């Protein structure tokens, strides 16, 4: 299987994919590539559940039926530095207008 | 001569399965001997059917509601071949990867009555772009330059 | 593997692989520096356009059954305009 | 005569759609016409004086034929049925239900106690005329049947089919005695026994007609020069004057060959569409020709 993810933090959002058979440590080595912050310094969450570095992506509830390319599952990102712990904050996207009366 | 997109009358039969791997009500369209599109009965989504056709004949498949182009075995045109080991030929009807533009036009078309296209707060260009509904004829030129 | 930053009007940054983004010629040009600003395109729309890219690159030339790409009515017109501009 | 001089005499435009078949009655007093307009029309065989309209068939009519005695008429309709009609009344005596798809050709046996039908459904059927009961269902061909004809005495039946096969059937057993094979398998669009009964005449969609001795299985003659590549075009033995072969064509002409030399002796000009059906009068030097949608007319011609 494959899983399609939005890894979000504040007004940042990373589009990326991985295998259901991937550890959440693997997902942080990807993020380490892009943001240049190693996995010890990262805390990934499914909504509001911290994810254990050893668990598989499918373990946590990331299926190919829930994390498709056209509608990927969201993954919360907060950082950490020694004994100081940045809080998970995901800025919501813009809103659409009201559907025009013709629709 | 005769049109380039037409069925060859080989008169030798081919058993085939119209396998609907699409979320749309597929319309199986047969290109007769004189190159003219002839409609067949409709396949609900997921459904499949064993049908009688002939080697050399020409088929394509569309959304029946909206004449949106569908794929079959990853290409647009189906040509049955001689069955081997009494195995029917498999015609797998999928969606294509529609351009985001095209998929959006589809959704807007599906959402708005043609009379109101122009009451939509968008570019002028998009009005005719919308109103240019998908059609077999309106594509047949493309495929002709391909074959 | 090469990434790019697509920044919405409301200032959301989106990091997609170079490839997935080059699905738009409009964006190919805007790059031809690893970042692109969109005055007209708000986050809610530029989020879906990045989803569309991942989708396009996955299911293009795949023997697999291909799924419908979904568009809520609420965002259809804006995404449409965005599609037209980006030419994808 | 060395060549006939057939000359147009009347045009009959009663039909609203393509005309499928024309047949002179065996006595030679009437012509009967069938058309996609779901109608049979009767006319006098000399003056073209419209007699009456026969109606009933629910879809296009493909052929019609006369009983030995000229009081009964059967029709092969697309409506999947055949219908036996009294001429004098124009009432439907019997509807003949059995075929699974369109009926194309129909004929009586010489004794006029039987009818033979050919169908799209690939089957040849035989029918009791007094009852309307279907006595047999020969599983003749791989594709549809273009023509079925009874030989001189009713003993034999010949069938043509798009599978490119001519077959000789014992009327009694329903079993096939001989099956004529060709180098290719050109679709056989028409077939008929000679007036003697020792040869059959077969039209193939390769722009060719052939006179076969079926007993010998030898090809005696070949007739060419006309266009027949799509439609199933009736042919005839003309015997009231010289020995002619008469066929329609897809170049809207009626072609006439010298049976023996195989040389074209006449092409009759007039029709605006393919001439599907021709008919030769039993007694006098007279032809009827009929054409499809872009014509919709019957034309009668006379000679010396």
């Amino acid at each position: 299987m494959d899983v399609f993810l939005m890894i979000r933090r504040h007004k940042t959002t990373i589009f990326t994919d991985a295998k259901e058979s991937s550890t959440v440590f693997e997902l942080k080595r990807i993020v380490e590539g892009i943001l240049k912050r190693p996995p010890d310094e990262q805390r990934l969450y499914k909504d509001d559940q911290l994810l254990d570095d050893g668990k598989t992506l499918g373990e946590c509830g990331f299926t190919s039926q829930t994390a498709r390319p056209q509608a990927p599952a969201t993954v919360g990102l907060a950082f950490r530095a020694d004994d100081t712990f940045e809080a998970l904050c995901i800025e919501p996207f813009s809103s659409p207008p009201e559907l025009p009366d013709v629709m | 001569p005769r049109p380039v997109l037409r069925s060859v009358n080989s008169r030798e039969p081919s058993q085939v399965i119209f396998c609907n791997r699409s979320p749309r009500v597929v319309l199986p369209v047969w290109l007769n001997f004189d190159g003219e599109p002839q409609p067949y009965p409709t396949l609900p989504p997921g459904t499949g059917r064993r049908i009688h056709s002939y080697r050399g004949h020409l088929w394509l498949f569309r959304d029946a509601g909206t004449h949106d182009g569908l794929l079959v075995n990853q290409t647009e045109l189906f040509v049955p071949s001689l069955n081997v080991d009494g195995q029917p030929i498999f015609a797998n009807i999928t969606l294509p990867v529609y351009t985001l533009k095209e998929r959006c036009l589809q959704v807007v078309r599906s959402l708005v009555k043609p009379e109101n296209y122009r009451r939509l707060d968008i570019v002028r260009s998009l009005y005719e772009d919308l109103e240019d509904h998908p059609n077999v004829q309106k594509d047949l030129e493309r495929l002709t330059q391909e074959r | 593997m090469m990434y790019v930053k697509l920044i919405s009007s409301d200032g959301h940054e989106f990091i997609v692989k170079r490839e997935h983004a080059l699905t738009s010629g409009t964006i190919k040009a805007m790059l031809s520096t690893n970042e692109v600003n969109f005055r007209e395109i708000p986050s809610h729309v530029l989020s879906k356009v990045c989803m569309y890219f991942t989708y396009k690159v996955r299911y293009t030339n795949s023997s697999t059954e291909i799924p419908e790409f979904p568009i809520a009515p609420e965002i259809a017109l804006e995404l449409l305009m965005a599609a037209n501009f980006l030419d994808c | 005569p060395v060549k006939p001089n057939y000359a147009l005499k009347f045009t009959l435009a009663g039909h609203t759609k393509a005309v499928s078949s024309v047949k002179f009655s065996p006595n030679g007093e009437w012509l009967a016409s069938s058309s996609a307009d779901k109608l049979i029309k009767i006319w006098g065989a000399y003056d073209g004086k419209f007699e009456k309209t026969i109606s009933g068939h629910k879809l296009g009519i493909s052929d019609v034929a006369w009983s030995s005695d000229s009081n009964l008429l059967v029709s092969a309709s697309d409506d999947k049925t055949l219908k036996i009609w009294d001429v004098s009344s124009g009432k439907c005596l019997k509807t003949l239900k059995g075929h699974s798809n369109y009926v194309f050709c129909c004929n009586f046996n010489p004794q006029s106690n039987l009818i033979v039908s050919g169908s799209f459904d690939e089957s040849v059927r035989i029918w009791d005329v007094k009852t309307g009961k279907c006595l047999k269902t020969l599983p003749a061909h791989s594709d549809p049947v273009s023509a079925v004809h009874f030989n001189r005495d009713g003993s034999l039946i010949v069938s043509s089919s798009y599978d490119g096969l001519c077959r000789i059937w014992d009327t009694a057993s329903g079993q096939c005695l001989k099956t004529l094979i060709d180098d290719d398998n050109p679709p056989v669009s028409f077939v008929k026994f000679s007036p003697n009964g020792k040869y059959i005449l077969a039209a193939t969609l390769d722009n060719t007609l052939k006179l076969w001795d079926y007993s010998k299985g030898k090809c005696l003659k070949t007739y060419t020069g006309h266009k027949n590549e799509k439609y199933c075009i009736f042919a005839n033995f003309s015997v009231t004057g010289g020995k002619w072969i008469v066929s329609g064509s897809e170049d809207n002409l009626v072609y006439i060959w010298n049976l023996q030399t195989k040389e074209i002796v006449q092409k009759l000009q007039g029709h605006t569409d393919v001439v599907i059906s021709t008919a030769c009068h039993p007694t006098e030097n007279i032809i009827a020709s009929a054409a499809l949608e872009n014509d919709k007319t019957i034309k009668l011609w006379k000679s010396d």
